[PDB]
């Protein structure tokens, strides 16, 4: 069975 | 270090580190034998930006740091493109 | 860190870098090696402000964050001819032409 | 069977995409047959947690132009097993473009392709403008270079 990457429903964050 | 002098079409003189000027494949080939270089075809508003690119390339090549964009104003892009094509950098 | 500079006098522009912690006097020594004029025959400027020999470049207002390789900060340079120092004069570069029609929105 | 492809490890690996570039970044996942797949884009200066897998292959491009970008200073990023819960960082950056290719990017951004050959520039540059960045052509190049080593 093939498992593709996915993105958790979560806010992005800012880099500094 | 050692330095070379690049002359633009309107007589502006740009003195850059020789190592930096070798960023240009054209200049590298001219100086590769066993200084001053005349570029009477390139105006100063273009050649100054070329020297800035030399500094930029030497600084950010082989670096893990965040690389800033090299800025090119729309009104110089065509001449800078032709200068980059001719200088091989 | 390092600051990236254009040292400019008349129609001459020197591209160099220096440490924020290095001094104005040290920068004059750089110019001496390139233009063969000694430090006491030189005056360096940030805009119209004459820079004191003993100040570091950081203390003059030059910071690595703004004096970057692709956008170097300008240092004005004037020479002492015989007895007197010349007035600071930097000739502008050439003017870019109008954008062609197919490059306009 | 292609040389550049993910392996179906099924071993989870937590990863953080850090867009340390001024471009809108398109993450591109190579599937198990080596075909590039797009993932949601990343605004400049932003980071995102990703649920990936060990031995998967990622690459990164400018979303609007497909200009090539680097991840941890190289073309491809491969998640590893998380050590002590710590996710693996993918720091996406601009490469040092040649001045010529940076000039081409700016010209492409201002001139419709149908209008390239109206510019008063040397003839060889028309084809350089037309040869815009292309993921599959880059994948073929990276494959050939790898074989050489
Ligand atoms: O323009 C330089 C450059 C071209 C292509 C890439 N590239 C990204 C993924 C595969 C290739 C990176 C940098």
């Amino acid at each position: 069975e093939a498992l593709a990457p996915y993105i958790p429903m979560d806010d992005d964050f800012q880099l500094r | 270090m050692m330095y070379v002098k690049l002359i633009s079409s309107d007589g502006h003189e740009f003195i850059v580190k020789r190592e930096h000027a070798l960023t240009s494949g054209t200049i590298k080939a001219m100086l590769s034998g066993p200084n001053e270089v005349n570029f009477r075809e390139i105006p100063s508003h273009v050649l100054s930006k070329v020297c800035m690119y030399f500094t930029y390339k030497v600084r950010y090549t082989n670096s893990s740091t965040e690389i800033p964009e090299f800025p090119i104003a729309p009104e110089i892009a065509l001449e800078l493109l032709m200068a980059a094509n001719f200088l091989d950098c | 860190m390092d600051v990236f500079l254009m040292i400019r006098r008349h129609k001459t522009t020197i591209f160099t870098d220096a440490k924020e912690s290095s001094t104005v006097f040290e920068l004059k020594r750089i110019v001496e090696g390139i233009l063969k004029r000694p430090p006491d025959e030189q005056r360096l400027y940030k805009d119209d402000q004459l820079l004191d020999d003993g100040k570091t470049l950081g203390e003059c207002g030059f910071t690595s964050q703004t004096a970057r390789p692709q956008a170097p900060a300008t240092v004005g340079l004037a020479f002492r001819a015989d007895d007197t120092f010349e007035a600071l004069c930097i000739e502008p570069f050439s003017s870019p032409p109008e954008l062609p029609d197919v490059m306009k929105p | 069977r292609p040389v550049l492809r993910s392996v179906n490890s099924r071993e989870p690996s937590q990863v953080i995409f850090c867009n340390r570039s001024p471009r809108v970044v398109l993450p591109v996942w190579l599937n198990f047959d080596g075909e590039p797949q797009p993932y949601p884009t990343l605004p400049p200066g932003t980071g995102r947690r990703i649920h990936s897998y060990r031995g998967h292959l990622w690459l990164f491009r400018d979303a609007g132009t497909h200009d090539g970008l680097l991840v941890n200073q190289t073309e491809l990023f491969v998640p590893s097993l998380n050590v002590d819960g710590q996710p693996i960082f993918a720091n996406i950056t601009l490469p040092v473009y040649t001045l010529k290719e940076r000039c081409l990017q700016v010209v492409r951004s201002l001139v419709k392709p149908e209008n390239y050959r109206r510019l008063d520039i040397v003839r060889s540059l028309y084809e350089d403008l037309e040869d815009h960045p292309n993921v599959q052509k880059d994948l073929e190049r990276l494959t050939q270079e790898r074989i050489a080593h």
